């Protein structure tokens, strides 16, 4: 049981090998030469060209080109409760009738 | 792995077989530390009442009948190391090992970058170079007639020689390359 | 606030035949409420993985 | 006594289970050696084949060539004309079609008496 | 449950079903016969467009309470009052299920003594 | 930017059984006569800041104490200024 | 439409006046000049037609076709460009030649006037195509494979000839316009089922339905990379055109007469997609995917409802597409590693990343992703068979999840995985193969934005 | 992340930390290139535990065929560190 | 972007003060919570309004003759 000689000696001349291109993978200090050459403030910008543009985009969109076909954007007509008042007649709404309050 | 198999296992290698896989799974079984060490000592000494077994008939009907137990609570659900071929990261950086070769496609401008490294390489791509006409020869001469019969290489027996067939063994690219 | 709710149909795909396929989004109850969660759930999990997955 | 493992086609049996691997007798013992003689031969030649540094393409496998041909190329030669074939060839190229074929009719033929006689509810089935 | 143990173990005739409640007619009890009253019209619950399954008996409750809710929405736990009326309305409401369910059970438990001791008379 | 300090490891005499539940399954070998030779090289899961160990419910109620003490802050300071 | 089809004529004289060293520049730029002036044709209108003159006129239904198989030629010359670099000036002026003259061939086909005309060129197209197969092929295989191409096209459209023919002794004329004004009633006559089936058997065989199909996987496996282009995405239209053509005057007994093809078609669909999970060869499962399709379309167009013509003219073109885009990948690998076997090559993604995203995206399109215009026509004909019966759309959803098995299956053994460690000959991507990918896909996710220009007459 | 790139010195420290821990062992006797059965007269159970006992400490589990033939510290401590690819 | 820990091999790692009172803060929030909910709302979990008995109602408001008039 366990290595023979010539296994110990091939497995030895390979992990010595090994180690010397294991070694020769690493780098100089100057190894990258990289070649130069050119042609809140953050969160400021960044609220500018991400958030205001497409903001205006969007509602220009909407409310010039979308909105002058019909039925493209459609709301579903607010809650109307008793005692409110519409702004375009200025009519109140008739209250309950009064139910008998009682805990 | 990295060594040979032979055409066939002994009684002995078998058994250490067994006991390795038996004490896995127990471990696996008993979760605890101190309970594991209690039921593994246990599980040796039960191994243990059958060493001095002398005729080999009845030595393998006594790992036959144990291959048979193991099986039946064997913990459908072992425990696997992550690495292992059974575990969670076993080949999870095999997409990042890329081939030594694919380097001599690489373009002169990017060979610009990194002068030292490439220098070694084709040093190292001339060693090969001697190296394999060397190895050959020596593997012509050493091998039996008729072929070989296992698929053990012998290591190199001269001063300069290296190990036959050494270039796709040591140019591992690496455990976790990136 | 007021229970508002909105579909816009912006921009019109094709019209096959009798059948209008446009671009629609329904602002619903749903909608309007699964947007924050969603959102939320995916800044903590992309702040989580710029630590988890740095290498 | 334990419970007996029983070995199914998609289930296969271990192979510490095998009552194979320990009747062993000189001549498994030879077989043995010989099929680690020949694997030794294939791994000794494609490890000439693939260290050599003067090689600049693909190491050609004998062995998947030939199983491309046999399963492409070599099925209609070895081909003759026996009644499981042609029991299976028929069944599994006529069956299906007529089946499908009943179905569709029997599908088609109540849509169709249904429109005739009158109460199907077609209502809003504009486009078809 | 106790209902259902009665009834998928005991007697099933003795016990309503719920699918085909009521079995017996409103005025078989008394004879005034009080309606139940509904405060709120057809055309401001339609404003309210509360839900079909919340256009009961409960309604105007809660469109005090969805009042309240859309007057002060910033502190949205202003009007807890309405919500407390509201689920007490509901409260009484399945109060009056459940009165109804066991009216119906004694209803059927006094036709039945009644068939019996009619049966036995006749038997004699 | 790495964890390069050259960390040293610590003397192996120290890790002992005593005080560790290794103590009662080297007794229940014994008095069958075996012995566990692993012993001491798990002694440090019950040595060092792992000795202490935590129940379930005393993991559960992990704040209890710091929670209820701001309770009972803050219904007294609410009960002290709604009587005005 | 002769503005389109001098040109076509004068690239030959160009080309074969052209210098040993610049005969495909020229031959690529004056095409894509080409295929921008046959731009103009997509201008269709909702009335009648357009109109050119006696002999040529253009629909919505030939219009993409006529632009689709316009921009082909340009992809093939540089798919082409590789594998004829060592071939002699006069042989490379002889495949351009031949893929000119299969242009010109399809470009008279699909405007056809009258019918036996488009017979006519229906047939010629069938000899280039054969010269390409049987001369520039790699295999020992390819002349079978070119006589199997031949003749089961012949043994199909030679009873066509005779039909046509005894349409006009009898009708008096075969203008398609004449044709559909002055459309008849066929009687349940044996007669009118003969004429029935010798009208439609010579388009079936080359779409192909399912038992007829045996040419395509050889036609497409053994000839070269330009050859598989055309066979894949306009030479298999030929049929579906032909049929949405000549289904005018087979009424009303075709709805009696489709039930053996829509049964043919609807289990070859199945047949085909789970051949494709059992391939060694990518070829004969892009070639297998192509009958699937193919055999959907034939669905549609047996249905005859105009949602049925819709998805049928969109998943031409979108199959088309996406055909040729797979079979340049095919042969992008092929070309590196000479052995056209699925496993051989693995792990690709490593070495060639941008290749591996083209896959990617070529697999998408074949599985059908929305919004492509492969699920517009793959809907479109779905929701119509489901109309013609409710039990259909079972058949077409196992369809569907088999194709996207398969279409991962080939993405995921080729690219995903360990590399091959033997295979040293990987070079990078050169940047034609990647403008050839980027001119394949480009066009389907443009053509998504406006599907109305493939949608067909019937829009 | 965050693990510190092991070196052949603590690859080494640690083998010698697991070994003197086991009893079995004589802890002033044992040395790097002490063999198993014969510098210190154990028993291939004792061999595979030692293995096992190894490859908890390394997180990582040997295969058995090369389990059965490391017999010497140092040998081990090469082979895991040929596996973890070690510089110095 | 923190701070600098060491390895320990078999010692308990090194903890900053800011985690444990972090951990130990947000236990007691939670527990706090906890507790000045169900103060403040205790009628969600056990209830408000009492649950009837059928047995105590009286046959005179469920419309119960006494087995004679009908
Ligand atoms: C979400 C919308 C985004 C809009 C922003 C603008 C985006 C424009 C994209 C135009 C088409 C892309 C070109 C295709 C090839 C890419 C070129 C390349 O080489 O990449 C390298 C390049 C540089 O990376 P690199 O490191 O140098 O290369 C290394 C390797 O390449 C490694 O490469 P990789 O690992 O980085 O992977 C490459 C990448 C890119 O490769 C791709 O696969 C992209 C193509 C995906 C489509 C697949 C076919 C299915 C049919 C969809 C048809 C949509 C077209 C619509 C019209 C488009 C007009 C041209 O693949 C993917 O990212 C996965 C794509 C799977 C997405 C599935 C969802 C599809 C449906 C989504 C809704 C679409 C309609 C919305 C309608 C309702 C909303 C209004 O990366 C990119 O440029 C990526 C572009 C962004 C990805 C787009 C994916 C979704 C957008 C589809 C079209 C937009 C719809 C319009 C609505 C807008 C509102
Ligand atoms: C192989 C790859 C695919 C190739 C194409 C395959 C599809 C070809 C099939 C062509 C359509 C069907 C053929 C005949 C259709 C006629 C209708 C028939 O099916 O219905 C019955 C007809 O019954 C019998 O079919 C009658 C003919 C029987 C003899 C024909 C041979 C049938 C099997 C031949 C199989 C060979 C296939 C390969 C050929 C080379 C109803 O009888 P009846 O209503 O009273 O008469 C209808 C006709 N009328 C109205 C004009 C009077
Ligand atoms: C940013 C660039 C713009 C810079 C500033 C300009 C801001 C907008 C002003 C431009 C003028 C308005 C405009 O865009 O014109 C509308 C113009 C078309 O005009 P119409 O005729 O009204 O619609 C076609 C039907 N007749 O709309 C547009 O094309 C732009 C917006 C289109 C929506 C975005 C589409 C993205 C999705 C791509 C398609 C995906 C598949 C289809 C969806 C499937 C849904 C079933
Ligand atoms: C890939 C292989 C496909 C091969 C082709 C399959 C289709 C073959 C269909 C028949 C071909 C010839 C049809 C004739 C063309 C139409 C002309 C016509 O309809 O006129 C008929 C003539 O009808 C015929 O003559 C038909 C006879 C058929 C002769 C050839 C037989 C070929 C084999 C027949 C069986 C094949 C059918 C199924 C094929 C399936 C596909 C392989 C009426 O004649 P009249 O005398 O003017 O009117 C009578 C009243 N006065
Ligand atoms: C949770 C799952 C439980 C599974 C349980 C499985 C069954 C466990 C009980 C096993 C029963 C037995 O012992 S089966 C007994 C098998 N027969 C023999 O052991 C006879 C000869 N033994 C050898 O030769 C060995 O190599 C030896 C000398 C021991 C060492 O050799 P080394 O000196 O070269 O190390």
């Amino acid at each position: 049981s366990g290595y023979t000689p010539d296994e110990k000696l091939r497995l030895q001349q390979l992990r010595e090998l090994r180690r010397r291109w294991l070694k020769d993978q690493e780098l100089s200090p100057r190894e990258p030469v990289l070649p130069p050459r050119r042609v809140t403030y953050r969160h400021s910008i960044f609220a500018v060209t991400h958030v205001l543009i497409p903001v205006w985009i969007i509602h220009y969109y909407l409310k010039y080109h979308v909105t002058a076909k019909p039925y493209t954007v459609v709301e579903r007509k607010p809650r109307i409760f008793p005692g409110d008042t519409i702004l375009e007649t200025g009519e109140v709404i008739p209250l309950m009738k009064e139910f008998p309050d009682q805990h | 792995a990295f060594s040979a198999p032979a055409a066939y296992l002994t009684h002995q290698q078998k058994v250490l077989r067994l006991y390795k896989r038996a004490l896995r799974h127990l471990e696996s079984w008993c979760v605890h530390r101190d309970k594991y060490r209690y039921f593994a000592c246990l599980m040796r000494a039960r191994f243990d009442e059958h060493k001095n077994e002398k005729d080999m008939v009845k030595a393998t009907q006594l790992l036959r009948q144990a291959e048979e137990e193991f099986w039946y609570g064997q913990h459908p659900q072992p425990y696997i190391f992550p690495e292992s071929p059974g575990g969670t990261s076993y080949e999870r950086y095999e997409c990042y090992k890329v081939p030594e070769w694919c380097l001599d496609d690489w373009h002169p401008s990017e060979k610009a970058m990194y002068p030292d490294y490439f220098a070694k390489r084709e040093q190292w791509k001339r060693l090969r170079r001697e190296s394999w006409e060397r190895e050959v020869k020596q593997l012509q001469e050493e091998t039996p007639p008729g072929g070989p019969r296992t698929e053990a290489l012998p290591p190199a027996r001269k001063e300069g020689d290296l190990p036959p067939l050494w270039w796709h063994i040591v140019t591992r690219p690496r455990e976790r390359p990136m | 606030h007021t229970g508002q709710e909105m579909i816009i149909s912006n921009w019109h795909w094709m019209t096959l035949q009798t059948v209008e396929l446009s671009l629609s989004f329904k602002m619903d109850y749903f909608s309007v409420m699964f947007i924050p969660v969603a959102l939320f759930v995916t800044w903590s999990i992309m702040e989580f993985s710029m630590w988890y997955m740095h290498s | 006594s334990f419970p007996k493992y029983k070995p199914s086609r998609l289930a296969t049996l271990p192979a510490t289970l095998d009552p194979a691997e320990y009747d062993i007798s000189p001549e498994t013992r030879k077989a043995q050696a010989e099929r680690l003689a020949i694997r030794s031969r294939l791994k000794r030649e494609y490890l000439l084949q693939y260290n050599d540094p003067n090689r600049l393409g693909v190491i050609e496998d004998p062995a998947l060539i030939r199983w491309t041909y046999a399963r492409s190329a070599n099925i209609y030669p070895n081909f003759r004309p026996t009644p499981k074939t042609s029991l299976l060839g028929a069944l599994f190229g006529i069956g299906p079609l007529f089946f499908w074929y009943y179905v569709f009719k029997t599908d088609r033929d109540k849509k169709e008496k249904l429109i005739q006689e009158g109460k199907l509810d077609q209502t809003f089935n504009i486009s078809y | 449950g106790a209902h259902l143990a009665r009834r998928y173990l005991g007697d099933a005739s003795k016990e309503p079903d719920p699918l085909r409640m009521p079995t017996f007619p409103p005025d078989y009890g008394f004879p005034e016969r009080k309606e139940r009253e509904m405060v709120a019209t057809q055309q401001e619950m339609n404003d309210a467009q509360l839900m079909l399954q919340q256009r009961d008996y409960c309604a105007h409750y809660l469109i005090q309470l969805l009042k309240c809710k859309r007057d002060s929405f910033p502190n949205f736990l202003a009007c807890k009052h309405e919500q407390h009326d509201w689920d007490y309305c509901e409260h009484l409401d399945y109060v009056k299920r459940m009165k109804e369910f066991e009216r119906e059970r004694r209803l059927l438990q006094r036709k039945k003594r009644r068939e019996q001791r009619e049966a036995e008379m006749a038997r004699g | 930017e790495h964890g390069h300090s050259k960390m040293e490891l610590p003397d192996y005499k120290q890790w002992k059984i005593e005080g560790t539940p290794l103590e009662t399954v080297q007794e229940k070998l014994a008095a069958r006569g075996l012995r566990d030779p692993w012993g001491r090289n798990e002694a440090w899961r019950y040595s060092g800041g792992f000795a202490n160990n935590v129940s379930f419910v005393g993991a559960l109620l992990k704040g209890f104490k710091w929670g209820f003490a701001a309770f009972v802050v803050a219904v007294g300071a609410e009960y002290y200024l709604e009587s005005q | 439409m002769l503005k389109i089809i001098i040109p076509t004529t004068m690239l030959l004289p160009m080309t074969w006046m052209s210098k040993h060293n610049m005969i495909w520049i020229n031959a690529t730029v004056h095409s894509l000049l080409i295929s921008l002036i046959s731009l103009s044709l997509l201008n269709q209108l909702g009335e009648n037609s357009l109109n050119f003159s006696l002999t040529f006129f253009s629909d919505s239904l030939s219009a993409p076709l006529l632009v689709l198989t316009t921009w082909l030629l340009p992809l093939m010359l540089m798919a082409s460009q590789s594998h004829l670099s060592k071939e002699t000036t006069t042989r490379k002026k002889l495949y351009i030649t031949m893929l000119i003259l299969l242009q010109l061939f399809l470009i008279m086909t699909f405007t056809a006037t009258e019918l036996i005309l488009f017979y006519i060129l229906f047939e010629a197209t069938l000899v280039p195509t054969l010269i390409i197969i049987t001369r520039w092929g790699n295999q020992t295989e390819r002349l079978n494979a070119g006589l199997y191409f031949l003749f089961y096209t012949l043994a199909g459209s030679l009873p066509l000839l005779v039909a046509l023919v005894y349409i006009q002794n009898t009708t008096g004329s075969l203008n398609f316009l004449i044709i559909h004004y002055w459309s008849h009633p066929l009687s349940n006559s044996w007669s009118n089922i003969f004429m029935w089936l010798a009208c439609i058997m010579a388009f079936m065989v080359k779409m192909p339905l399912y038992g007829l199909h045996l040419w395509l996987p050889k036609a497409h496996v053994e000839a070269p990379i330009a050859g598989s282009m055309v066979l894949a995405a306009v030479l298999l239209k030929l049929g579906g055109y032909g049929m949405m053509r000549i289904t005018t005057i087979l009424n009303p007994l075709t709805n009696y007469m489709a039930y053996p093809f829509l049964m043919l078609s609807m289990w070859g669909m199945i047949m085909t997609s789970s051949i494709c999970l059992r391939q060694t060869d990518l070829k004969s499962l892009i070639a297998y995917s192509s009958v699937s399709h193919m055999a959907l379309v034939i669905v549609a167009i047996m249905i005859q409802t105009p949602w049925s013509f819709m998805g049928a003219t969109a998943l031409m073109i979108a199959h088309g597409l996406t055909s040729s885009m797979l079979f340049c990948l095919a042969n992008t690998n092929y070309e590196r590693v000479h052995s056209r076997t699925m496993i051989l090559a693995r792990g690709l993604q490593t070495l060639l990343p941008l290749m591996a995203t083209w896959w990617l995206v070529a697999s998408l399109t074949n599985l059908a992703l929305p919004p492509s215009i492969n699920l517009i026509g793959e809907l479109f004909i779905i929701t119509a068979s489901f109309s013609w019966s409710n039990i259909t759309i079972i058949l077409m959803g196992m369809n569907m999840m088999i194709t996207a098995l398969y279409s991962l299956y080939m993405l995921i053994t080729t690219q995903r995985g360990k590399y091959t460690h033997h295979i040293n000959n990987i070079k990078p991507s050169f940047t034609r193969e990647n403008a050839l990918m980027a001119l394949h896909i480009l066009p389907l996710l443009l053509l998504t934005l406006n599907p109305k220009m493939i949608l067909g007459p019937l829009y | 992340s965050d693990a510190p790139p092991l070196t052949l010195e603590a690859i080494k420290d640690r083998v010698l930390y697991v070994l003197k821990l086991y009893d079995k062992i004589d802890p002033e006797k044992l040395s790097v290139n002490s063999h198993f059965m014969k510098d210190l007269g154990l028993d291939s159970l004792d061999q595979v535990e030692i293995i096992m006992a190894m490859e908890d400490e390394f997180g990582f589990e040997i295969p058995d065929i090369d389990a059965e033939k490391l017999m010497c510290p140092q040998e081990i401590v090469d082979y895991i560190a040929d596996k973890k690819d070690v510089y110095e | 972007g923190g701070v600098h820990i060491e390895p320990r091999y078999r010692q308990f790692p090194q903890l900053t003060r800011s985690q444990l009172i972090q951990a130990e803060f947000f236990s007691a929030t939670m527990w706090f919570w906890i507790l000045w909910r169900f103060w403040h709302d205790s009628d969600a979990v056990l209830g408000h309004f009492p649950y009837p008995d059928p047995s105590q109602w009286t046959d005179e408001e469920l419309g119960i003759l006494p087995d004679d008039e009908d």
